């Protein structure tokens, strides 16, 4: 019933400043101290700052001290984290964890909000369809989402109704541009009998394209 | 910032185990079990212990560890309007010194008195005895025991004093014993805690050894099991009597001593992240356990007195000094190796009070050092100035009539004075400062918050537990009286203008600072309720 | 900073087996202050064990904790497939608060060979001057696989994006895509494109190829 939802956050340039937010609900927020833990893209958990249940006791980390500020609002149940003087190292998903008893750890974690700190520019993807080469039983198709920034994109097939046999790959960064691809296999009787569309969404750049797979 | 810290963690615990365990655990708790239906009395005593005593014991220990200062500075930093609570408590403890050490002397006088083949208090054919001298305790007032006449006629010479106005001659044999007490107190506290916290290793521990060898000697006496019956045979009729929950309540409060600025002082030299909640629970239990043990050491010898000496149990089941200076010695004078039971019995009584005087005086030294740095540097000088004054005016207590002046201090110096001061301690901490703000303090120290049980005992049960005692302390009030002597009216007024000489500084300082800061009227309260830690 | 190091970094395990994993502090930690979190892919962490050995709410009894001082251990009596996660220990006794380095628990599976597919550059792509030929390698085990690109029989090494999937939660297999990117002027002056996959299953490599003609 207790729930933490983090918010704000996205792309900033180095030296920039952002303020994240965690919306507490389902318990007496004012009775529990809270803390910001982050997770790099190398999947390494790191604690950032703790704030006592009334905000009178506040511990930072040596890597964010002087730049980050943690604060409470027990009136409206909101936990803030004001980040200034941002650096690329501060790129992580930021989690909001509830830990009032040191002998009990963080009993409830939120869901994350993502921060990218790059001087890179937001570009939309071009979405290429992959068809086979001009051949029996099961067939396999593809979709190529190349050269976008930042994360994330969403990729489905036939608006989400095709969920089995699909292998959509995590993005890889190369010279400040993400490339992603997805693989779907269907029976040789389902394609091109039916139609297979590739639905790609990149809200950071206001791109929502569909791409139908057709034979050559 | 970088203030001292207990050289060892045991030094702290023994200093607290020791401050809490004194003669009241021996000459007061077993009597209450005896009077109030035996084992059944443990019910209200535990309930009053668990909801009144341990809550207030934990509270002051926390405040001491957390605010890192003596009693004046500390209350001045929680609620500056109520800074006077600190001032009042240092006075109340200052007063108690004027009569508490004089009972340690009595223990040493009987110690230096038990260096003999035949203890002097056993026979009725001395120069100090009367034709109305029985060998053991009776129930007729004009006919006292050979040990009531030793105590009231040789040690004390109380017979030569018509009352409080008649102090008569200074007994220099006793005035020497009082100096030996303040000498022991000086060279245990002068160079600070690094030394103090070592002397408690003997003074807090030596009683446990004597308790053990007197427990064996007591339980192996013809009739010892009859005493234990008188001590613990349950009679729940009394649990339904209100005047029993008050005896429990009052023993619980005055035996643990929360609110006197001593646990505050002692805990202020703890490290910030010490598990003080476990230190409260451990230390407390050890106090109540030490009384339960002692009650067997008493009522064993009390049954042996009742079986092999022909005395009504009612007549030796006493409380207060009489029980340890008259009744129990007179039982030792019969058993073989009597000289040995005396010497360890009186050395036990002495080391039982020294622990407690240390902490009472350390609360004073700490509270002022943390507020008057002129005296924080000049320490060795300061304590000499305190004890010498204690000694000099303490010559008044070494007179023939001294006891009358002591019973007076015994009633007013720390009477309702400390009850009402601690009442404003519970209210300051729970309500004005804040339970929530206090728990957040405690969390930062030990890592978890105080359970809801503790927080309800802090804003509700504590001030009512105290109020419960203080009201009944006024319901059954009587004018001050000892034996047939009735203290004159001006003695009582003198006593009140001693109890008030400490409580008045609560509203006085609250009135002084309220008229010492600029701003609007409410604007003043808010500035005099903002803690020193919040303003930075 | 009390650096916590977890070992091993990756362990594979067949269901039913017994797994142990260690947490090693650079400075002693009080046993009531060392906790354990589980984290599954694409989700936030969950509190799993607090105070060395106490299980958190919802944690099956096949998990235990032991250790003290500077060495601690999480242990699973008999593993199940819903335990494939990454385990982090945490220290709460001093500041800064520190998380371990992670142990990754993966499911062991019967060795399986991959299914290779070629995809010549999309026409929409070729319009802009670009040519990306992609290769898929689907549903295989174990995780290590090596790939080789040949253009008219000569090996091409630069300009290749490789991506791996997390272990599939159904058949416990892996999959990888390699994506060669060359210019359009480059793709149109060669004929044969080849995608060779060396895997532990076969001695010789699986080949998939095509000609820019058909
Ligand atoms: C030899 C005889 C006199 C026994 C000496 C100790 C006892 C008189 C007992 C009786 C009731 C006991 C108490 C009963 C219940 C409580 C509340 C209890 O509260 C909790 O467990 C909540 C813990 C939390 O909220 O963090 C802690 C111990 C305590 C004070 C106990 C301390 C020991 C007490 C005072
Ligand atoms: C029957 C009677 C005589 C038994 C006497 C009980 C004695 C043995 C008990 C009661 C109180 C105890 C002490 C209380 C406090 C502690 C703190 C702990 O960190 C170390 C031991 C130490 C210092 C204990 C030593 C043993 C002790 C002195
Ligand atoms: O019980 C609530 C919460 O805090 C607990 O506090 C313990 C403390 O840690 C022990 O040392 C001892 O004092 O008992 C206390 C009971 O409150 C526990 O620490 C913790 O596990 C528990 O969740
Ligand atoms: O011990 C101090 C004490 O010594 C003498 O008292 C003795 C007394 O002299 C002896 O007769 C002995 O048997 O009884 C007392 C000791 O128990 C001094 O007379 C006395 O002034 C002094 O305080
Ligand atoms: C001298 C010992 N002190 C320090 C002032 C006390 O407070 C005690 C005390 C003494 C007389 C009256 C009430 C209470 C012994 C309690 C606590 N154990
Ligand atoms: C300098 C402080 C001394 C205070 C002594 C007050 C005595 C009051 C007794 C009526
Ligand atoms: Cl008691
Ligand atoms: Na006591
Ligand atoms: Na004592």
């Amino acid at each position: 019933e207790v729930q933490l939802v983090e918010s704000g956050g996205g792309l900033v340039k180095p030296g920039g400043s952002l303020k994240l937010s965690c919306a507490a609900s389902g318990f007496t927020f004012s009775s529990y101290a809270m803390s910001w833990v982050r997770q790099s893209p190398e999947k390494r958990l790191e604690w950032v700052a703790e704030i006592s249940s009334g905000g009178r006791y506040i511990y930072y980390s040596d890597t964010v001290t002087g730049r980050f500020t943690i604060s409470r609002d027990n009136a409206r149940n909101i936990l803030h984290l004001e980040m200034s003087s941002l650096r690329s190292e501060d790129t992580a998903m930021y989690y909001c964890a509830r830990g009032e008893v040191r002998q009990r750890g963080f009993d409830y974690w939120g869901q994350g909000t993502t921060l990218t700190v790059s001087s890179a520019k937001t570009t939309a993807p071009s979405v290429y369809p992959l068809a086979p080469v001009c051949t029996g039983s099961s067939v396999t198709l593809g979709c190529l989402v190349k050269g976008y920034f930042p994360e994330p994109v969403t990729l489905t097939w036939n608006s989400g109704s095709l969920s089995s046999g699909v292998h959509t790959f995590p993005a890889v960064l190369q010279s400040d541009l993400y490339t992603l691809s997805s693989s779907v296999t269907v029976t040789s009787s389902t394609w091109p009998s039916q139609s297979i569309t590739c639905n790609v969404a990149h809200p950071a750049s206001s791109t929502k394209v569909d791409k139908k797979i057709e034979p050559r | 910032d970088e203030r001292e810290t207990w050289s060892g963690k045991v030094d702290f615990l023994l200093s607290v185990i020791g401050f809490a365990v004194d003669l009241a655990n021996v000459w007061r708790f077993p009597y209450l079990c005896y009077k109030n239906g035996g084992g059944a009395f443990l019910v209200p005593y535990g309930i009053m212990l668990a909801v009144g005593g341990i809550p207030l014991f934990y509270m002051e220990l926390a405040l001491g560890q957390h605010n890192r200062k003596g009693a004046i500075t500390c209350w001045g930093r929680l609620v500056p309007l109520f800074k006077g609570i600190g001032y009042a408590v240092v006075l109340i403890a200052f007063y108690v010194g004027f009569y508490y050490n004089v009972i340690i002397a009595w223990s040493l006088r009987f110690f230096f008195a038990s260096f003999t083949n035949s203890l002097p208090w056993t026979s009725c054919n001395n120069i100090w005895n009367t034709p109305n001298c029985r060998p053991f305790e009776g129930h007729v007032e004009g006919f006292q025991s050979a040990a009531s006449e030793y105590f009231n006629r040789y040690i004390l010479e109380l017979n030569r004093s018509e009352g409080i106005h008649d102090l008569g001659a200074i007994k220099w044999d006793m005035a020497l014993c009082l100096l030996i007490v303040y000498l022991i107190c000086y060279f245990s506290l002068w160079k600070g805690i690094s030394t103090s916290g070592k002397v408690v290793w003997f003074t807090a521990l030596f009683p446990y050894a004597v308790l053990l060898i007197l427990l064996i000697r007591g339980l192996t006496l013809p009739g010892s099991f009859l005493g234990i019956q008188y001590y613990l045979t349950p009679n729940f009729s009394a649990i339904y009597k209100a005047e029993v929950w008050v005896d429990a309540a009052t023993q619980v409060f005055f035996s643990l001593g929360p609110g006197f600025g001593v646990l505050l002082a002692y805990a202020s030299y703890n490290k910030y992240h010490n598990n003080v909640y476990k230190d409260a629970l451990l230390t407390s239990f050890i106090n109540s356990a030490t009384s339960f043990i002692a009650g067997f050491v008493i009522f064993s010898v009390l049954g042996y007195m009742a079986h092999t000496l022909g005395v009504r149990i009612e007549d030796v089941a006493t409380e207060g000094p009489g029980l340890v200076f008259v009744v129990y010695p007179a039982a030792i004078a019969t058993m073989p190796a009597s000289t040995f039971w005396a010497l360890i019995f009186f050395m036990m009584l002495a080391t039982l009070g020294l622990d407690s005087s240390f902490g009472g005086m350390e609360a004073i030294i700490t509270a002022l050092s943390d507020e008057f740095p002129k005296i924080k540097r000049n320490r060795e000088l300061f304590v000499a100035g305190l004890f010498s004054l204690y000694f000099v005016v303490g010559l008044a207590s070494c007179t023939q009539g001294g006891f009358y002046f002591l019973h007076l201090l015994d009633r007013y110096a720390a009477g309702y004075s400390i009850l009402v001061a601690v009442f404003f301690e519970a209210i300051a901490v729970s309500w004005i400062y804040g339970t929530n703000r206090f728990s957040e303090d405690i969390r930062d120290m030990i890592g978890f918050p105080p359970g809801r049980y503790w927080q309800v005992c802090w804003r509700f049960v504590a001030p009512i537990f105290l109020l419960f005692i203080t009201v009944y302390g006024l319901i059954g009030y009587e004018p001050l009286t000892y034996a047939d002597y009735v203290y004159p009216s001006w003695a009582n007024a003198l006593g009140w203008c001693i109890a008030g000489s400490s409580v008045v500084m609560i509203p006085a300082v609250a009135i002084f600072k309220l008229l010492s800061t600029p701003g609007s009227l409410r604007q003043r309260f808010t500035i005099l309720t903002t803690p020193w830690r919040d303003q930075q | 900073e009390n650096v916590l190091t977890q070992s091993p970094a990756i362990m594979s395990t067949s269901p039913g087996e017994k797994v142990t994993m260690t947490c090693r502090a650079s400075s002693s930690v009080g046993s009531s202050y060392l906790h354990w979190y589980q984290q599954k892919s694409g989700a936030s962490p969950k509190l799993w064990i607090y105070s060395t050995s106490n299980l958190a709410s919802g944690v099956p009894a096949r998990f235990s904790g032991s250790g003290s001082g500077t060495s601690y251990s999480l242990t699973i009596s008999s593993v199940e497939a819903e335990d494939a996660a990454t385990y982090y220990c945490q220290q709460f006794s001093g500041y800064p608060l520190t998380f371990g380095s992670g142990t990754k628990l993966e499911m062991k599976r019967a060795d399986a060979a991959p299914t290779v597919s070629i995809f010549p550059p999309s026409s929409e792509q070729l319009t802009s001057g670009g040519a990306s030929v992609v290769c898929f390698l689907n549903n295989f085990y174990p995780k290590d696989i090596n790939v080789k690109w040949k253009i008219d029989g000569s090996e091409r090494q630069n300009g290749v994006l490789n991506s791996w999937t997390d272990q599939d939660s159904k058949d416990s297999t892996y999959s990888m895509s390699s994506t060669l990117t060359l210019t359009k002027d480059e793709y149109e002056r060669h004929n044969s494109y080849t995608c060779e996959a060396t895997h532990k299953t076969s001695t010789s490599p699986i080949v998939k190829s095509f000609n820019r003609n058909e």
